[PDB]
DNA sequence: CTAGTTGATCTCATATCAGGAGAAGGAGCAGAGCG
RNA sequence: AUCGAGAGGA
DNA sequence: CGCTCTGCTCCTTCTCCCATCCTCTCGATATGAGATCAACTAG
């Protein structure tokens, strides 16, 4: 169990969008804000940025 | 403060699930004029997106 | 050499619906081809 | 300050 | 003639994308004791 929590934290640190399973959420169910998202696309880290 | 919260935000529904919830309910009254305000009163909204 | 004082640092302990489009996989059938 | 939301402008 | 080898279309999943720029408002968002070690700080 404590291993499948411990993926579920890496893989939501790095992207929190996977079709399926939970959302990381930070507090009054705000989702967070995963690397992926960083620089995915619009107003992202490459797009908004570069 | 459910009513409170959903009246100042304008997101109908819980404070937790404000993803979930419909937001533009209970806009801020308008006030630039006369005219503004009273079509902010008499104002209609289709939620289709 | 050689013990005593001074700071930093760590541990531990105390409670209570009116998207869409395309690409990748798997499925089932159909047949071809050879033992 | 950050996030989100809303209303607007061209 | 059994058994395999593709292979063919097709349905399912899934993942991606959805103009630019600008303004404003508004709501939400511990403490000390003991041990270790290292620098002294002198004898």
């Amino acid at each position: 169990e404590d291993v499948k929590l411990l993926q579920f934290h890496v893989a939501t640190m790095v992207d929190n969008e996977l079709p399926g399973l939970p959302r990381a959420m930070q507090k009054s169910g705000r989702p967070l804000k995963s690397l992926k998202q960083r620089l995915k696309g619009k107003e992202g880290r490459v797009r908004g940025n570069l | 403060d459910g009513l409170k919260y959903s009246l100042a935000t304008g997101n109908w529904g819980d404070q937790k699930k404000a993803h979930q919830a419909r937001a533009g309910v209970s806009q801020v009254l308008n006030r630039l004029t006369f005219a503004s305000t009273l079509s902010h009163l008499r104002r209609l909204n289709s939620p289709i997106g």
